[PDB]
C-alpha cells in the first residue's frame, strides 16, 4: 500500500506518493513585527495542472510558489490586504506501464529573467546538481509530496518575494498518448491591513 | 371467557352472573 | 360491563376556551433547540422594563420659553386611553385587555442647549375639581419640582388612589373608576439662556415606564376601530 | 428621583404604601394568551374534483386587528404548537347535503403538492371519485358529516413542522437566491402547514378555521401598534363598555 | 341556528358592527365583530336536531370592587345624575352577545 | 470622566460614550453545519460617516448591518467567498452648547422597501416605541456605544439576511452649522470557501 | 443512463459530473436513499458516495471530486471549482474512493422535494473532476476507463415526517 | 350484505399494528427521471411564491 | 477515505463538526409508520339475496403508489395483525335508505 | 397554559406535543 | 407504535393483539 492521503484545510489521497520536508519543519510570529492574523484552516486549504508533458531534452522544467497562479481564491483575497510567514505542502502525473523521470525539488530560486513569479525556461544542463536542492518521480515506480517551512532573508511581501518549485527531465517514451498536476497550498498562514481598492 | 376488558365489573358478580355454592 | 353516562344539555358545543387541548393527530415530532436570547412568558414585564414616549402635541415633548410661568405645561387625564397615552407601549399592550391596577411612572429628559437651565414643577391632581390652571392652585396638590442643570433628565411617579382594585383600561364618560385625575407639570421659573437669541427654547420628553405595582387583569377581544 | 437618562433604561419612583399585587400578573402570560381557540381566516371548500388550492396555514399575517393579529407581531420569533377546529356555517338551506363528508386533510412543512384524481368510489354507477392526495394515510385525515351532525366541525393537534429552530415573523433579507419582489418577508415556509378541504359541499358553506397555540414562546420583543385613532389632546377616549354611565 | 354567545368581562368594549364573512360559493354570511372567537370565551351551538339548544359554563368574578355592593347609597359618578344614585360603575358579572 | 475607549481587532477612544450590550453577549460554532474559519483579530476589526444632520421633523432615521456599506475591505473580501455567524459592535454625532436627540437602537429590522440592506426612508411617527427594542445621545449630554450578539432564525448567508441600526430624531436646534457618524464591526466571525470568480 | 461517468486522456478542463445536491436531481433519482424520502418531507444529513473506478488493470487515472455550496451559477473548470472543498484521487491500487458531501445550512431540516430556487431546497452540486487525463498501456486498447458513483446514506442523515404521494409526475 | 349494495360504496382501511418486516428490498422510484444536472420540481408548502 | 470496493459493503467519510441527531431517526421506523388507517381498496356491497363475491384482505398488491403501497414491498416477509374501518360515502340522494 | 383539566395527559406528551432537546 | 393513550390497554393484550411464543 502506498496511502497518501495528506489534509490541510481538502483531502488529497493519491496512492502515487512514495513525505519529503525540505530542510526544516513549519514554525512563532515574526520577530520584527510590532504589529497584529493567523489565516484559518479553510482558505489556507488549490491544484492546478501544471502543463502536459510531452522529444523533451533532458533540461526542461516547469517552473515560483505561487504568485501569478496566486490569483486563483479564498486566501488570495487575504494578501491582497503588506507581509506574510508561510511555508507550503505540495506533484502528480499521470501515466502507465509502457513509460522519462522528474527531479521535482523545492528551491530557496536564482533566473526567471526578471519575468519572475510559472512557465518552461529551460535550466543550463547541470539537472547533474539539481538533486542538491531537497527533493523524484518516475514511471516505472509511481505519481507524486515535497513539503516546506518557511523562508526569506523574518516574515516578507509575497508579492515581491518569492520557495519556488521546479521539475527537470533526467530522462519520456512509450504509447503516443499525452502525460498531463500539482496540489498547491499555505501552511501556517498576514499583517496589517491595507487601504480598500477603491 | 371472550370478556378481556377492564369494565366488566362495573357491575359486580353478583348481579353480573349467577352463583353456584 | 357497559359504563353508564349522561351527557349535558350543553354537550355537543363548541367553547373557545376549554381548559384542555384536542385530539394528537400526528406524534413524536421530536423539535429542533432554540439560541435566540431576549425571550419573554411575561408581558407586563417588557412594559415594566421599558418606557414609551407618550405623545404630546404630535410630537413626544413639550417647551419651555422665559415667557411662561402660571399656565401648564402639560395635562391629560390619566387613564390608559388619554391621549398622551395613545402611542405607548404600556397603553398599547393595555387593550388586549379590560384592567389595570397601577401607579406609572414618567421620565422628564430635558435636551435644551447644555447652556440653559431650566428649573420646573410636576404635579398630580387627583380627581374633584375640574383641572386646576395655574400652579398656585396645582401646588397645594402632590407636586415635585426640578432643576436641569446637571441632572439630565427626572422621574415622577404618578401613585394608584382609589376605592376600587382595578380600573378601567378602557376611557368612558366620567365614573369613579375611568378617571384617576391628571398629571400635569408647570414653570415654575421661566427658562434661561446664553443669549436668549441662540437659545429660544428648551424641551423635555415624556418617557412611560410601566410602574412597579402594575399589572393587567382580564383578555377582551378588540372592539371595532374608532 | 435624579434620572440621567438617555442611557435606554426607564427608571422609576416608588411612592408610600406601594400597594398589594393580587391577580400576579399572570393574566398577561404570553402562552397563556395565546392557548385559545381564536376565530382566525375562513375559506371556500374543494370539489371532489379537479385540481386544489392548498391552503396554508401561517398565522403571521395580521391587519384585522382582533387581539390576536397584534400579539403575534409583538414577539420577532416564535414557536409554538397549533390545534385547529373548522366548523363550516351553511350558507344557503341547510337541508341541501344530505351528507356532507369532508376530507381535512393537514400537510406538515415541505409535503408536495399536485392533486389531481386517483380515488373512486364504485357503487350501482355514478361513482364519486376522492381528491388523490386527500384519501387517507401518512398525513391525518378528518372524514365528518354536515348533516344531522350537531357541531360540523372537527378538530386537533398538529405539533410544530417548520424546518427553522424557531418561526421569524418579520425577515429582512429574501426567501430564495431569486431577490425577487415577494421572497423579502417571505423566507421559506415560516408556518405550520397546509390543509385540503375536499367535499361534495364546496359551496352551500363554508368554515371559520381556528387556532390553538399551545406551547408559544415568544423572543426578542417589538413595539405594539396602537389600533385605535388618537383622541383630541388633553383628554380621555370613550368606548361604550359594560361600565360606562349609564 | 349557530349562535355566538360571548361572554365579556367587567370592563370590555363593546362597539360591535361586521367584520368577519364567510365566503363559499356565492351568498356569504357576516359574523358580528366582536362575536367571533378569542380573548372572551365564544359557544358555538346549533339550533336544529340538538337535543337541548343549550349550552352553559364557568364565569368567575370580574368586577374590581373587592365585593359587590347590591343597594349604593351615594352615586356611580361624578355626575350626581338621577340614575347613578343605586348604579355604581359595574357591580356585576359581565354581559353576552348572542 | 468618559473614557469610552473600545477595542477589537482599531482603538476607538471618544470621551461622548455614557456600554448597552443588546439582548445578550456574543457566543460556539452553528447548531446545523456540518462544515468546516475563526476570522482573525485583523480583518475584523470600519467608520462610515453616515449622514449629516440638518428642520427635521422627528421620524426621520438613517436606516441595515451591513451589506451595501460592506463593499467597505478585508472582512469584505472574505464573506464574499456562503454563511457567517457574527455579531456586531458599533453612533458618534458633533456638536456643542447652543444645540436636538437621537434615539439610536439595535433592531432584530420590518420595511426597507424591498431596497433593503443604508438610506433615509422616515419611520411611522409612533418613535414613541422603538425605545422597546435594545438601544439615545443628547447633545445636551454627549456624542456617542451599541454591542450586539449573533441572531437570526443558527447561522446566515450575509448577502441575504440581516442587525439592522437605526437613528430616530425625537427633538436639531441652535448655530446654524451643519452636525455631522458611525464606527461599525464584526464580532467573532464563516462556512467553506466558494469557486473562484472567473 | 447507467451508473458511471468516463475518464479519457482528452479531458481536463471540463466538468466530469454535476448535479444539484437535493434528494429529487437527476442523479439522486434512482437511489435507494432518494427513493425512501418520498415517503416523507424532510431530510437532515450529509451523504456519502463512493468511486469504483473500473478501467482497465493498466489503466491509471488520479482525478479530483469538489463539493460547491451554493452561492455562484455551476464553476464551469477545476482551476474556478478547487477554491472550494475538493478531494484529489489516484486511482492505482486504491481500487475505488469515498467522499463525504456534509450539511452545511442555517435551517435544522431541508426539503425532500425540490423546487424553484430556495435557500432550503438547494444544497449546492457535487463536482467531480479530471485533475489527470486518463492513461493505458496502449491507447489502442485502453480507450476509455469507467468509474462507479455510489450513494451511502451519511452518518448523521436522517428522514423526519411522513407525507401522502403527490401525483405522479 | 345491506338493504342498499347500490347508493353508497364504502373505503376500506387498515391499521397495521404490530407490523414486523423482513428482508428489505429495494424501493420503487414512484417519479420520472428528470433533465439531468437538474432538480426536479414539485409545488410544495415551502416552494417560492 | 481510499475504499477498496466491490466486496459489497458502502464505504463513509465523516466530515469536521459532524452534526447532532434531533427527530432521533423515529420518524423512518417501520411499525410506527404502518401503524395508521390508511385508505386502501374500496367496493360494492351485497343485496342480501343471491350469491356473494367474498372480498380478500390482501393489501400486497400496490400500483397506485399511495406512499403505503411502496413501503409494504420495501420487505420480502411482513407480519402484523390488522384493523378494518369500514366508511361507505352515499352514491346519490342521501335520504333514499332510511335505515 | 389553558389545560387544567385532569384528562389532558389521555395522549401522553410525545403524541400530544413536540419535545425540544 | 402510535397508540398513546392510556386507554389502549382496556382490552387486555390477548383480545388486543395476538401472541407469538
Amino acid at each position: 500500500d502506498r496511502i497518501e492521503t495528506t489534509v490541510v484545510g481538502t483531502i488529497i489521497n493519491s496512492q502515487g506518493s512514495v513525505t519529503t520536508y525540505c530542510y526544516s519543519k513549519p514554525d512563532r510570529p515574526p520577530s520584527t513585527v510590532s504589529d497584529p492574523t493567523r489565516l484559518g484552516p479553510t482558505l489556507s486549504r488549490y491544484t492546478f495542472k501544471v502543463g502536459e508533458w510531452p522529444s523533451q531534452s533532458h533540461g526542461h522544467a516547469w517552473i515560483p510558489l505561487p504568485s501569478d497562479k496566486l490569483k486563483k481564491g479564498s486566501f488570495h483575497e487575504v494578501v491582497k490586504a503588506h507581509l506574510v510567514k508561510n511555508g507550503w505542502d505540495v506533484v502528480q502525473v499521470n501515466a502507465s506501464f509502457a513509460h522519462g523521470a522528474l527531479c521535482v525539488a523545492a528551491v530557496p530560486y536564482e533566473h526567471t529573467h526578471e519575468k519572475a513569479l510559472w512557465s518552461e525556461l529551460e535550466e543550463p544542463a547541470y539537472y547533474q546538481q539539481l538533486s542538491v536542492f531537497p527533493h523524484l518521480l518516475n514511471l516505472r515506480t509511481n505519481s507524486s509530496h515535497l513539503v516546506m517551512p518557511y523562508i526569506g532573508p523574518p516574515t516578507t511581501n509575497l508579492t515581491l518575494h518569492n520557495w519556488t518549485i521546479v521539475i527537470l527531465i533526467l530522462s519520456l517514451t512509450g504509447p503516443g498518448q499525452t502525460v498531463p498536476t500539482m496540489s498547491v497550498a499555505p501552511i501556517d498562514a498576514v499583517n496589517g491591513p491595507l487601504p480598500n481598492p477603491e | 371467557g371472550n370478556s378481556g376488558s377492564i369494565v366488566q365489573n362495573f357491575y359486580m358478580q353478583q348481579y353480573q352472573n349467577s352463583i353456584d355454592a | 360491563a357497559p359504563i353508564r353516562v349522561v351527557s349535558v344539555p350543553e354537550s355537543d358545543s363548541f367553547m373557545s376556551s376549554v381548559p384542555d387541548n384536542s385530539t394528537p393527530l400526528y406524534p413524536k415530532v421530536v423539535v429542533p433547540p432554540r439560541q435566540v436570547p431576549g425571550r419573554f412568558t411575561n408581558f407586563i414585564d417588557v412594559a415594566k422594563q421599558t418606557y414609551s414616549f407618550c405623545s404630546i402635541s404630535g410630537k413626544p415633548y413639550f417647551e419651555v420659553t422665559n415667557t411662561s410661568g402660571d399656565e401648564p405645561l402639560f395635562q391629560m387625564d390619566v387613564s390608559l386611553s388619554a391621549a398622551e397615552l395613545h402611542g405607548t407601549y404600556v397603553a398599547s399592550l393595555s387593550s388586549f385587555f379590560a384592567q389595570y391596577r397601577g401607579s406609572l411612572n414618567f421620565n422628564f429628559i430635558f435636551t435644551g442647549a447644555a447652556a440653559t437651565k431650566a428649573k420646573f414643577l410636576v404635579a398630580f391632581v387627583p380627581p374633584h375639581s375640574a383641572a386646576p390652571k395655574t400652579r398656585d392652585e396645582a401646588m397645594a396638590c402632590i407636586h415635585a419640582v426640578w432643576d436641569v442643570g446637571l441632572n439630565s433628565a427626572f422621574s415622577f411617579n404618578v401613585p394608584y388612589s382609589s376605592p376600587a382594585d382595578f380600573m378601567a383600561v378602557y376611557s368612558a364618560e366620567a365614573t369613579v373608576v375611568n378617571v384617576s385625575g391628571w398629571l400635569q407639570v408647570y414653570a415654575l421659573t421661566a427658562l434661561t439662556s446664553t443669549d436668549i437669541a441662540v437659545n429660544s427654547k428648551g424641551r423635555v420628553l415624556v418617557a412611560v415606564s410601566a410602574g412597579p405595582d402594575f399589572s393587567l387583569r382580564h383578555p377582551v377581544d378588540l372592539p371595532d376601530k374608532q | 428621583v435624579t434620572n440621567v437618562g438617555e442611557d435606554g433604561e426607564p427608571g422609576e419612583t416608588e411612592p408610600r404604601h406601594a400597594l398589594s399585587p393580587v391577580d400576579m400578573h399572570v393574566h398577561t402570560d404570553v402562552s397563556f394568551l395565546l392557548d385559545r381557540f381564536f376565530d382566525v381566516e375562513t375559506l371556500e371548500l374543494s370539489n371532489l374534483t379537479g385540481s386544489p388550492a392548498t391552503h396554508v396555514l401561517d398565522p403571521f399575517g395580521s391587519t384585522a386587528q382582533l387581539a390576536w393579529a397584534r400579539l403575534l407581531n409583538t414577539c420577532t420569533y416564535f414557536f409554538s404548537d397549533l390545534e385547529l377546529s373548522i366548523q363550516f356555517k351553511f350558507t344557503t338551506t341547510p337541508s341541501s347535503v344530505g351528507e356532507g363528508f369532508v376530507w381535512v386533510k393537514w400537510f406538515p412543512v415541505g409535503a408536495p403538492t399536485k392533486t389531481t384524481d386517483a380515488w373512486q368510489l364504485e357503487g350501482g354507477g355514478n361513482s364519486v371519485r376522492i381528491q388523490q392526495l386527500a384519501v387517507a394515510g401518512m398525513s391525518p385525515t378528518v372524514v365528518f358529516k354536515i348533516a344531522g351532525s350537531r357541531s360540523q366541525a372537527c378538530g386537533f393537534s398538529v405539533p410544530y413542522t417548520s424546518m427553522w429552530r424557531v418561526v421569524p415573523v418579520f425577515y429582512n433579507g429574501w426567501g430564495a437566491p431569486t431577490k425577487e419582489k415577494a421572497t423579502y418577508n417571505w423566507l421559506p415556509g415560516a408556518h405550520f402547514g397546509s390543509i385540503l378541504l375536499t367535499s361534495d359541499a364546496h359551496d352551500k358553506g363554508g368554515c371559520y378555521l381556528r387556532y390553538r397555540f399551545p406551547r408559544a414562546n415568544m423572543y426578542c420583543p417589538r413595539p405594539i401598534p396602537p389600533a385605535f385613532t388618537r383622541p383630541a389632546d388633553k383628554t380621555r377616549h370613550k368606548f361604550p363598555t359594560n361600565i360606562n354611565k349609564q
